[PDB]
């Protein structure tokens, strides 16, 4: 009853075909229990605790494991400390890119200065009308959308200067 | 002829049976549904004769001929086949631009199903019966067609030039009364 | 059951004259149809649970009553 | 507009459907009848628009 | 008399109620069947009346 | 009127009734539609085409 | 509206609705089939028979 | 990153979506190696052997486990020695169903006459210009679309007084 390797590269598909509409998102303000021991995420979850805000997605893409000769002399990705190769749509099939990429970097403070401890993605975002720019507090945004994926991480910080950018790799089905 | 197998259409104008009264508790036959709807459109169909022609132009209408006898005519209202129509095609047809021309309206019947469009299925959210397959549809489609004598005649031409205008609304009966 | 192996497989026969659809008691938009070839007594449609012999049509002959359509439906989410 | 969720009502002039034709062994569609009464209702409505005007007294 | 009890079609031209709006997941009742188109009849007959007197010949 | 798809009758076969409006001539009745008037057996009015008497009151 | 039909499984179960269209009369109400004109409180136009406008057309 | 448990269902909110190009498709209509134990199926195969036909899916829905009493007095579907029930588009994330059932009732002779062995579902399957009709034999296909499901089953055989009701309950991910 099993389904073919093309199935999960479509649902990737699908996944970038949103990019438009993808935000990433930040949140968890206060402390943990333990800023350096987070609890577990939990997957039944809606949306990020003290949520901070929205950034537009400024990356999105399929990818997959770079190997040698051939993406060693191609467009590159490093990440994990280790090597990926962009791959578009209209060949997802032929190179079985079943992994997604997002991307976005928060400038400065374009979203309120703080500390925190929730990163992930959501799709779908409508901001209220009349609103256009690329960052969001939560009273400028009209529906949330869906939160995707996310992970809780040990408490982080910004300043005026800094940029935060964070990135992630992800795939629709971790357990073949 | 809707009197077969796939829909079994019992109505017959000769039997001068004007009204299906449905009992309750009884099975309830699509038959009888068919020529519910079939006696209304009859008797529509014969009032609109009492008055009207196939031919009779109410408003609109309006053509344009183009220097290579290539003939198009703007959206209005006609009668045709016992029913007023409201034509909105867009087509282009060349006449031979020679002797006596007839530009003419043909209606041609067809049947839409849910294996064609597949809007017809039923679509009421949360039931036993959604995405069900159910009636289909009577599709009833006008174009033009020159020097056809089945099509009904809404303009007349010698050698490219009118022959007879009519500003407003056409009506035969009522013309022979006034004349 | 007899011709099968065992007792514990699915096997329910469906009836469906019963969802004739009557004027008043039967819901608009609900489970009944309309009145015609299929949905039509004297008319049967058995369920079977698990693999089989076309040969079980036969055995049913043999057992249902003169002037009945029969129709054999296998299903698929037992046999996984 | 009766185009909505607790009626479903799918007539529209600009398809130039001008039948519903019911099949035996279907279930039984409200949106079909409301249809049908609505073609009808259409119709006459022209009928009457290529002689008479609103408001005109009789 | 088709008020009667066989039928019980419930159309009156006092009332003005010009169309039968079914809904979904209810009973069909013939009543409503018969009001469909006993409507469409009186209004046809209306038109008509408008136009046309009884034993008018064409 | 019974049911086509079995033809033949049944528990089932049964269902809605028709209503039938023949049309019989008459000699004096006041509650017929008049179509002919007559005087000594010779027709009284003509009419060439279709009457209208809404119509006709209009153009009067 | 209840079915009021003895008897049956679906005595005085709802049904369908009925669409209520009551006519009521109005001033200078733009949206209004208009019937009558008055000016300075004086009858503007007469009409003593049925009006037919697209008879009136022709007519005219 | 963690994968939310609304992911599951917008997934499968998308494969519901496809339904209008979903179809059945059956073949390997000569013999397997061994009758008596078909082999596993490879997840690289990119159409069914000796192909058949393709039949339109009859149904596509959401589903979930059903249970009592709230579930008492409605549509039950029996499948996999369970009991399911459906599920609407737009209340897919309150009812948390990330389940999709499928079906096609192929019926009588509409696909050639023959015994088969192996079932599954494409989407995105074009016919050519003006073939309506919901039954299909491969020449009347102008392109298969993708193979999302497949299985391997022991021989079947058909005639005009049969009917093949074959059906699954999926996700992209079977097994979570």
């Amino acid at each position: 009853a099993i389904a073919t390797y093309n199935s999960h590269v479509e649902l990737a598909k699908y996944l970038v075909s949103k990019a438009d509409s993808v935000y990433l998102t930040i949140g968890k303000s206060t402390p943990w229990s333990n800023e350096t021991n987070p609890p577990q995420p939990d997957e039944n979850a809606t949306v990020l605790q003290e949520v901070i805000g929205y950034k537009k997605a400024t990356k999105v893409t399929l990818v997959r494991p770079s190997k040698s000769p051939e993406d060693d002399n191609k467009n590159l990705i490093s990440y994990g400390n280790k090597s990926w190769v962009e791959v578009t749509p209209e060949n997802a099939k032929a190179e079985g890119a079943k992994w997604v990429y997002l991307e976005s970097s928060i400038v400065g403070d374009e979203l309120p200065l703080g500390t925190y401890r929730q990163v992930g993605f959501v799709m779908d975002l409508v901001a209220k009308s009349g609103i256009s720019k690329f960052n969001l507090v939560p009273s400028e945004v009209e529906s949330t959308g869906t939160l995707l994926f996310f992970d809780n991480k040990q408490f982080q910080n910004r300043s005026e200067q800094t940029t935060a950018k964070e990135r992630f790799i992800v795939e629709v089905d971790p357990n073949s | 002829n809707f009197k077969g197998s796939p829909y079994l259409d019992r109505f017959d104008p000769s039997k001068d049976r004007t009204k299906v009264l449905f009992n309750p508790d009884r099975p309830l036959q699509q038959a009888e549904l068919n020529e519910m709807q079939s006696i209304d459109q009859y008797y529509l169909k014969n009032l609109g004769d009492a008055i009207f022609k196939d031919g009779d132009k109410q408003s609109g209408l309006g053509f344009t001929l183009s220097e290579d006898n290539v003939l198009t005519v703007n959206p209005g209202y006609v009668y045709i086949n016992g029913k007023i129509r409201y034509y909105d095609n867009d087509d282009s047809v060349k006449i031979t631009g020679v002797g006596k021309e007839t530009i003419g309206i043909k209606l041609t019947e067809r049947i839409v199903t849910p294996d064609e469009d597949a809007s017809l299925l039923d679509q009421t959210s949360g039931v036993p019966s959604y995405f069900s397959k159910g009636a289909d549809r009577l599709e009833e489609k006008m174009s033009l067609t020159v020097n056809d004598p089945t099509s009904a005649t809404i303009y007349t031409f010698m050698d490219g030039d009118l022959y007879i205008q009519s500003t407003n609304a056409e009506m035969d009966k009522i013309n022979k009364v006034l004349a | 059951k007899d011709y099968l192996g065992r007792d514990d497989i699915d096997v329910s026969v469906y009836e469906p004259f019963t969802n004739i659809f009557y004027t008043n008691k039967s819901h608009l938009n609900g489970e009944d149809h309309l009145m015609g070839y299929y949905y039509r007594f004297a008319v049967i449609n058995v369920s079977i649970g698990d693999y089989f012999p076309v040969e079980i049509i036969d055995v049913i002959n043999e057992f249902k009553p003169a002037g009945v359509t029969l129709y054999v439906t296998y299903d698929g989410a037992s046999t996984i």
